[PDB]
RNA sequence: CGGCACGUAGCGCAGCGGUAGCGCACCGUCAUGGGGUGUCGGGGGUCGGAGGUUCAAAUCCUCUCGUGCCGACCA
RNA sequence: CCCUG
RNA sequence: GUCAUCAUGGCCCUUACGACCAGGGCUACACACGUGCUACAAUGGCGCAUACAAAGAGAAGCGACCUCGCGAGAGCAAGCGGACCUCAUAAAGUGCGUCGUAGUCCGGAUUGGAGUCUGCAACUCGACUCCAUGAAGUCGGAAUCGCUAGUAAUCGUGGAUCAGAAUGC
RNA sequence: GAGCAUGUGGUUUAAUUCGAUGCAACGCGAAGAACCUUACCUGGUCUUGACAUCCACGGAAGUUUUCAGAGAUGAGAAUGUGCCUUCGGGAACCGUGAGACAGGUGCUGCAUGGCUGUCGUCAGCUCGUGUUGUGAAAUGUUGGGUUAAGUCCCGCAACGAGCGCAACC
């Protein structure tokens, strides 16, 4: 059988919205296209700097960008001409002034979309792909996380054959809704083809 | 070039039949990576 | 004056295809000596080996002057239409056109005879599909080569009708024979005898595991049943003796050889009707004898050859056509399938094969 | 050679002054995963050929060319 | 009743 | 199942399988199948009068009122980015009259003429209105499907797609 | 069974684009084909290019036109010639010149990711440690009752745990 996203079953119980802002009918379309626009900018040049979430909110004719990442230091760079020419690109693209907050993110490894963007880049970089699955599994138990899921799915190894293998422990509990399950993907554009990847991380039950 | 030796003998009606009827033209069973005879007892390479 | 432009690259291309495919240099070489044999007046002094040397010196000279002819046709025809283009002469412009209609006409002419050189090729043929030893995926593919070839024949207007089509209990027919009729028809047709390798995903297997079918084609034309006549009174030697009044005859076939004797009834009239009955009935057996023997010499040969009956394969998983005498390559499959054969059964003829 | 028996749909067979019939088979739909069997519903015949009578000819007659049978015996 | 190698 | 949402290993093409425009096609037709709608009628048809909803949409939009037109619609022109205005008068029902079992005052296919609207343009190939015509169909073989309660069955209404264009969803 | 709508197969044509084609394809992708739509055919055109970047050169970008052609397009005529600026400049944007490349709804779902159908919202599917068997393995999960449920009680060489069930929505 095929699976229910969980954060798109959970937004209305603990998972709050990525996008916060208000809109009618008129100013929807575009909005959304410029929504897609910004967060494939930020996500293109923010690539190499251990980006999680991209929240952004609409006040009044501006944008509000909180990027929720790891490493705000390299975000910042050297007294933040870096945010503050991500600020002015941002702000061509959505044609709005523009301000924009870093949240720096505690526990990465704890974060689904890093765990995600580590196994591609082990996938990639041609580390066997089960030693990198453990070792996302220790890294999850090491620091505390009370279940974890991640799976791998394609032709791994360079196989003729494409197969998925899953790693579990703890509990994982999809079909409960008010648990915190953070969930995400990626992918690995590999020379034998492309590797999906999907973490599954119980945080508690509330 | 060597000749096929056809297991039809002495053809009086249609050679290309004949040959049809011999094992030569046989159809052929593929052995299946995964599906219905998927199974392999050892690998290629194991 | 765009489908002049096309039309008189296709004539450029196809005259080279023709040229590589006549080896024209070589006839040229041949041309030359038999020339230079001719040359030399000893070929006079013998009677034979002239007439032969006539044969082949009017054939390579009629092919040579021919592409000579549209070498120079293809360039005055390019040159005086660029002429026709900027300065805009109609009436030289028209004489253009009627000059590429008639190098056009007689390089058809010069391919037809190639292509159309059978004693039989004129006439109508039976052209019969026959499934091979794989099962109901042979039979289903028997079936859809028989869709696809009666589509190519209304394409190109020869009249079909189906003489005998044996079906199978599944799907498919396991054989069928058809009577292709118009002028030319195994002249275009005679190129299809063999076989037809597919390869494709089987939807009858239950595995999806995929199947590598074969099915043959072989046409042979409408040959004239030909009247059996009747036996000459120098040909045949009549006896009359006694049986075991001489009224018992015994009729000897000389030329041959062959005798029958009758003497059961009183009449030498009777006997001597039997006897010639008897006459008429082996030459009939005699006739058919020899003719099962020729066809049976015909297949010793084509036996022999063998392996190169297969002609054809379709690949469907990877989807490539594949003429193997001709090692044509095309990836349409559905459009194979539907019955544009056009290309290769042109290749095919070209070829001579 | 002389009789006498029959030429009926693709096949096997009835009908022998006004009407063309039965079975197998072919087609279409159901039933089955699919094939067969089964069920429903259809069609198909210059009545061997020719010409004579009769209002009318498959049926009555003549000839014809096929296949079968019985006799072609005393010397 | 059967299920192309 | 999807390389035809997208992404993507390999393979193929690169004055062509790439790109532009116009016209045609995707709507054809001896036939077979699937899923639907409307019927074969009186528990109904037709005519007249009069009750009772819910949900949703609307700015290159919904478009009231008034006038003309039998009508589809047209002209002028309020309100509404909406519990306010429009779509929008719901129908089956109820009351009365007629029809009186007939291929019928059932059916509404087909076809002819005359129009309205959108859109550059309605012929191939739109929808709707009027007038005219009135086909098979009298409940359907083997077989087969849905449904345990506000369900089946029936009667209407709205929306997405959309310039227009539902018996479909 | 009938008429019609719609999809499919087959047929035919230039094309009737392609995909889905047991249940789980067949009012399906398509929540809507007169042109575009659309990938199909015919005809007419182009080739660093309809869609990007790089380098060099000439320039504003833009705004009215005329002719021919079905149009794409080709040729011609008027109006603007800025924007910020170390009168070095430089780029929004128009053409040209090449090549690095763009491009494909071209092939492979039997190389894949992603997404979905299906058995089936059926109640199962396992793991850790322990034990038994040389071993594949077994126990746990079986037994007696119970329930929509491997839901629960007790017994039990099993003791616990997870995805499932249930609840939280
Ligand atoms: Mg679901
Ligand atoms: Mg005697
Ligand atoms: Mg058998
Ligand atoms: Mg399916
Ligand atoms: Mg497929
Ligand atoms: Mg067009
Ligand atoms: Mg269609
Ligand atoms: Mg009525
Ligand atoms: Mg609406
Ligand atoms: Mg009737
Ligand atoms: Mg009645
Ligand atoms: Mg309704
Ligand atoms: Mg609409
Ligand atoms: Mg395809
Ligand atoms: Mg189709
Ligand atoms: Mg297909
Ligand atoms: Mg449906
Ligand atoms: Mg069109
Ligand atoms: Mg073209
Ligand atoms: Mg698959
Ligand atoms: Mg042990
Ligand atoms: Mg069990
Ligand atoms: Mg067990
Ligand atoms: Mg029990
Ligand atoms: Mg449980
Ligand atoms: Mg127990
Ligand atoms: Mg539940």
């Amino acid at each position: 059988g095929q699976k229910v996203h969980p954060n798109g079953i959970r937004l209305g119980i603990v998972k709050p919205w990525n996008s916060t802002w208000f809109a009618n009918t008129k100013e929807f379309a575009d909005n959304l296209d410029s929504d897609f626009k910004v967060r494939q900018y930020l996500t293109k040049e923010l690539a190499k700097a251990s980006v999680s979430r991209i929240v952004i909110e609409r006040p009044a004719k501006s944008i509000r960008v909180t990027i929720h990442t790891a490493r705000p230091g390299i975000v910042i760079g050297k007294k933040g001409e870096d945010v503050e020419k991500l600020r002015k690109v941002v702000a061509d693209i959505a044609g709005v002034p523009a301000q924009i907050n870093i949240a720096e993110v505690r526990k990465p490894e704890l974060d689904a979309k890093l765990v995600a963007d580590s196994i591609t880049s082990q996938l990639e970089r041609r580390v066997m792909f089960r030693r990198a699955m453990k070792r996302a599994v220790q890294n999850a138990m090491r620091l505390g996380a009370k279940g974890i899921k991640v799976e791998v799915s394609g032709r791994l190894g360079g196989a003729e054959i494409a197969r998925t293998e899953w790693y579990r422990e703890g509990r994982v509990p999809l079909h409960t809704l008010r648990a915190d399950i953070d969930y995400n993907t990626s992918e690995a554009h590999t020379t034998y083809g492309v590797i999906g990847v999907k973490v599954w991380i119980f945080k508690g039950e509330i | 070039m060597s000749r096929y030796q056809h297991t039809k003998g002495q053809i009086k009606d249609n050679a290309i039949e004949a040959l049809l009827h011999d094992p030569l033209f046989r159809q052929r069973v593929e052995k299946n990576k995964k599906g219905k005879g998927s199974y392999m007892r050892k690998g290629k390479h194991g | 004056i765009n489908p002049v432009n096309n039309r008189i690259q296709d004539l450029t291309e196809r005259s080279d295809v023709l040229r590589g495919y006549l080896d024209y240099d070589a006839k040229k070489e041949r041309l030359e000596e038999v020339n230079a044999e001719l040359e030399q007046p000893d070929v006079w002094n013998e009677p034979e080996r002239a007439q032969a040397l006539g044969k082949e010196r009017s054939s390579l000279e009629a092919v040579v002057d021919t592409l000579d002819q549209m070498k120079q046709g293809l360039e005055d025809v390019s040159g005086l239409l660029e002429l026709a283009v900027e300065a805009d002469d109609e009436e030289t412009f028209n004489e253009a056109v009627a000059e590429l209609d008639a190098l056009e006409e007689k390089l058809a002419q010069l391919e037809f005879r190639r292509m159309f050189s059978g004693e039989y090729d004129s006439a109508d043929c039976y052209l019969d599909i026959q499934a091979g030893s794989g099962g109901t995926e042979a039979q289903d593919w028997a079936s859809m080569l028989e869709r696809m070839y009666l589509r190519w024949a209304e394409s190109r207007g020869f009249k079909t009708e189906i003489i005998e089509e044996s079906e199978g209990e599944v799907a498919g027919i396991k054989s069928v024979t058809i009577k292709i009729s118009g002028d030319y028809a195994y002249g275009w047709l005679r190129t299809e005898t063999g076989v037809h390798r597919l390869v494709r995903k089987s939807p009858f297997d239950s595995g999806g595991r995929r199947h590598t079918s074969f099915s043959s084609a072989f046409v042979y034309p409408e040959v004239d049943d030909d009247i059996d006549i009747e036996i000459n009174p120098a040909d045949l030697r009549i006896d009359v003796y006694r049986t075991s009044t001489e009224s018992a005859v015994r009729i000897t076939h000389i030329p041959t050889g062959i005798v029958t004797q009758c003497q059961n009834d009183r009449s030498q009239h009777k006997n001597k009707d039997q006897a010639m009955k008897q006459m008429k009935a082996k030459l009939y057996e005699l006739e058919m004898q020899k003719k099962n023997a020729e066809k049976q010499a015909m297949e010793d040969n084509k036996s022999d050859i063998g392996w190169g009956s297969q002609i054809r394969s379709y690949v469907l998983d990877d989807s490539r056509i594949k003429d193997l005498r001709t090692g044509v390559e095309t990836r349409n499959t559905q459009a194979v399938l539907d019955g544009s054969l056009d290309q290769f059964i042109e290749a095919s003829l070209k070829a001579g094969l």
